[PDB]
RNA sequence: ACGGGGAAUCAGGGUUCGAUUCCGGAGAGGGAGCCUGAGAAACGGCUACCACAUCCAAGGAAGGCAGCAGGCGCGCAAAUUACCCACUCCCGACCCGGGGAGGUAGUGACGAAAAAUAACAAUACAGGACUCUUUCGAGGCCCUGUAAUUGGAAUGAGUCCACUUUAAAUCCUUUAACGAGGAUCCAUUGGAGGGCAAGUCUGGUGCCAGCAGCCGCGGUAAUUCCAGCUCCAAUAGCGUAUAU
RNA sequence: GAAGACGGUCGAACUUGACUAUCUAGAGGAAGUAAAAGUCGUAACAAGGUUUCCGUAGGUGAACCUGCGGAAGGAUCAUUA
RNA sequence: CACAUGUUCC
């Protein structure tokens, strides 16, 4: 059967995409970057986190 | 295509097993467990007896559109027991030669309803 | 299967590719 | 090497040319008749008109119905068996409209889930398939 | 037959690996410090000492008192110096070797303006090099990657035409005056 | 399969490409034959046959864009029927005439070089070196970061003149005027199970729709489908196909 | 000194015939591979229930069987004056 | 002396 198509695309519920704060682009997005991955860690003994990790 | 769906849901040559295993094994190579069907019956035997069925060669009229068979065949009736209707799917057998009560249409069987016995 | 009956297999049907081709030709 | 000379330069030269043969990879461009059962030719992408959208059924326990396309080339006359390329993208091609096939990527071999197809469709009546599942490009009716 | 250029020369070199730890934080560190825009000026920067190292690499291959390592040698040992990257005291051919990524990064003119004192902050400094607000030998200079020399290392100051040097002040005060009076009668 | 210089890839060795601006060969629908001239088997020169094809008063006559453009067709695949001999040079009886050779613009994410999409300060806050204090805390002589918090300071996209540029222009560079606080003048393209950098997020989906190069995921609590949020790589580029 | 003719030569092309290249229709026969989990029966894998295998012949629904000669990749590297 | 076969989402 090809009646089926497009069975989940119609279905799932749509999310409006919210607004939010742009990201600074060019070497800007390179020097936040550089910021949160040497200047600002403490030494915190305990797994290393991930960069999108939540459990 | 109405007539291979009863091949399909109420028909396999040779029941290799009988038992509840072999109902609950005969029962998602069909395709029928998904989601796990209450009850369903298998025949066994040839096809042109159960061809037989529509007319008076080996069928009697039964209520609107139904025909009980005259000679009987081994069926197998799988009970499905607990709760959940969603898989994995536990069925019981049950053994027998018991007559069927099938609707056939344009001389092919699409829907058996019931297993009977003879007279009491 | 053996290696010796798959090679006479291939030895009968050989000698009938080629008998219905003489014929033929 | 195993002959040595100093003057088999000859023989080393015939063995990498003779024995060159026996390699797979390189009989297949080296020879022709590869090229003609590409139905492509040795292009990237290939137009033609779709005659029909068959559904292939896969053959592992990744079982599911993929939704494949009947094509018939416009350049050679040849019947191909191409993919829709995205979900639920059935919908947006239409019949007997040209499309724009092109190689799977694997170049001549089955691609795992779906069985016997090389060719997936990446455009429609000068439309891609990506605008379309994005939305971003509709078709003009 | 017409007549123009048809060279091209790509300036750098994308890495073989592209998803490996040990290298990311590495060009991490040298776009941070030094005030980059991407990754690909850090390999153009790794590109043109693999040019380098490699000169260097053959001419001592070829043995000593050779002419053309004797020319050759002395020929890149010359610009070597003249641009502050090897000190007078370590002129010889087999120091190139151990010539690494980040020397080259002090002689941007961006450090430049960091080292000199003359910038809140080094990325602070590229936008004086990209507002036109210095100049080095009586000429104003919009491009970072300005590989400036040893020599002229005290001629870097501000534009003539700056309103941080000695120039009209920019439109920011021109506005905030024009309401500083419209404002007041 | 036009050859060669050469191009792409590479430790070393090679493998592949070279229709394509330089030299040389070969040919102007297909073959054949010739005139003239120092030099041609010439085709923006003729004479046949063959194919295609134009106008007619039906008797005839004429054609050769694998030249610059341009049109159809073929296609996966390729620009304007533009300006000018000023540059380059060539030709002639020649300072002057001529040259779609050539030069100049126009289309142009083939491709290459450079390079924007912000900068600072104060405060509220997390935090790091010092001394007091067995901790709490503290000032901060010294910072690091964040926070539609506030605050001015500085620019170029663009509007825009003038010169300049040039044969005449255009653009680049120069100069005046304006020109950003969410600098709304708003950067995407691919991914987030492993290979491979990057959520056991949330809901829908339930071996369905589909994903994924490979291994593999989906049968109702999906780390792999679909959405949003977040995150990752590269950054005006990136994915995909196919060639090597 | 033209038209033209005679001869000679180069010689396109056309009719016909032979040779060769490529692609393609074909009743029908015969394989292959794949999709299912169909029918028949166990050949192989344990001495796989007659050890397996190789060449060669003949036969049999199907695997396969049997003859003859090998081989160990065998269940013996050995069994005795 | 005989003794064939297999149903598998997990």
């Amino acid at each position: 059967s090809l009646a089926r198509v497009g069975k989940v695309r119609g279905q799932t519920l749509k999310v409006a995409k919210q607004e939010k704060k742009k990201k600074r682009t060019g070497r800007a997005k390179r020097r936040m970057q550089y910021n949160r991955r040497f200047v600002n860690v403490v030494p915190t003994f305990g797994k290393k986190k991930g960069p999108n990790a939540n459990s | 295509s109405r007539y291979t769906h009863f091949l399909t849901q109420h028909y396999d040559a040779k029941p290799q097993g009988r038992d509840d295993r072999y109902c609950e094994s005969i029962m998602r190579r069909r395709g029928l467990t998904s989601p796990c069907k209450d009850i369903n019956t298998f025949i066994h035997g040839n096809k042109r007896s159960i061809k037989a069925i529509c007319e008076n060669k080996n069928g009697n009229p039964h209520r609107e559109n139904l025909r009980i068979s005259k000679s009987s065949f081994q069926v197998t009736t799988c009970k499905l027991h607990g709760g959940s209707p969603w898989p994995p799917c536990q069925y019981r057998a049950t053994a027998g030669f018991r007559n069927v009560v099938v609707a056939c249409e344009n001389g092919l069987p699409v829907h058996l309803d019931q297993s009977i016995f003879r007279r009491p | 299967m053996r290696a010796k009956w798959r090679k006479k297999r291939m030895r009968r049907l050989k000698r009938k590719r080629r008998k219905m081709r003489q014929r033929s030709k | 090497g195993k002959c040595r000379g100093l003057r088999t330069a000859r023989k080393l030269r015939s063995h990498r040319r003779d024995q060159k043969w026996h390699d797979k990879q390189y009989k297949k461009a080296h020879l022709g008749t590869a090229l003609k059962a590409n139905p492509f030719g040795g292009a990237s992408h290939a137009k033609g008109i779709v005659l029909e959208k068959v559904g292939v059924e896969a053959k592992q326990p990744n079982s599911a119905i993929r939704k494949c396309v009947r094509v018939q080339l416009i350049k050679n006359g040849k019947k191909i068996t191409a993919f829709v390329p995205n979900d639920g993208c059935l919908n947006f091609i239409e019949e007997n409209d040209e499309v724009l096939v092109a190689g799977f990527g694997r170049k001549g071999h089955a691609v795992g889930d779906i069985p016997g197809v090389r060719f997936k469709v990446v455009k429609v009546a000068n439309v891609s398939l990506l605008a379309l599942y994005k939305g971003k490009k509709e078709r003009p009716r | 037959p017409v007549a123009r250029s048809w060279v091209c020369r790509k300036t750098y070199v994308t890495p073989r690996r592209p998803f490996e730890k040990s290298r990311l934080d590495q060009e991490l560190k040298l776009i941070g410090e030094y005030g980059l825009r991407n990754k690909r000026e850090v390999w153009r920067v790794k590109f043109t000492l693999a040019k380098i190292r490699k000169a260097a690499r053959e001419l001592l291959t070829l043995d000593e008192k050779d002419p053309r390592r004797l020319f050759e040698g002395n020929a890149l040992l010359r610009r070597l110096v003249r641009i502050g990257v090897l000190d007078e005291g370590k002129m010889k051919l087999d120091y190139i070797l151990g010539l690494k990524i980040e020397d080259f990064l002090e002689r941007r003119l961006q450090t430049q303006v960091f080292k000199l004192g003359l910038a809140k902050s080094i990325h602070h400094a590229r936008v004086l090099i990209r507002q036109r607000h210095i100049r080095v030998r009586k000429q104003v200079v919009n491009i970072p990657s300005f590989i400036v020399r040893l020599d002229s290392q005290k001629h870097i100051d501000f534009s003539l035409r700056s309103p941080y040097g000695g120039g009209r002040p920019g439109r920011v005060k021109r506005k905030n005056a024009k309401k500083g009076q419209g404002g007041a009668g």
